[PDB]
């Protein structure tokens, strides 16, 4: 049993993410985060990164 | 509502069997038919109503 509020990971984005990597023959390993946009704060800020850690 | 989840979860598809079963084997005790089905009735809410301590 898990709650609703735990059923979907950053990790789900970064499998889509594969994918599509996938089909448009990119090498880059796009990662998920998802963090408030500031210390403290509760706007969030969801971000794509590549390797280098770039935000694209 | 609760007859609702019922249909969904198929519990009223197995009293509908319960009680064509029970007609044509000539209406004898129903004690054994309905503690079968109420067995899946128990099993199938706990299930679907996540049930677990706060603390879990």
């Amino acid at each position: 049993q898990h709650l609703v509020q735990t059923e979907v990971p950053r990790k789900l984005l970064e499998e889509w993410l594969a994918m599509w990597s996938g089909h448009y023959q990119l090498k880059d390993k796009l990662r998920v985060q998802l963090r408030p946009q500031r210390a403290g704060s509760e706007v969030l800020e969801l971000g794509i990164h590549g390797e280098s850690d770039d935000k694209l | 509502a609760a007859g609702g989840w019922l249909e969904r979860q198929g519990i009223f598809g197995l009293v509908s069997d319960a009680v064509n079963a029970w007609r044509e084997d000539g209406q004898q005790s129903i004690d054994g038919i309905f503690d079968q089905v109420e067995s899946r009735f128990v099993a199938a809410w706990e299930d679907d109503a996540g049930l677990m301590t706060y603390g879990e």
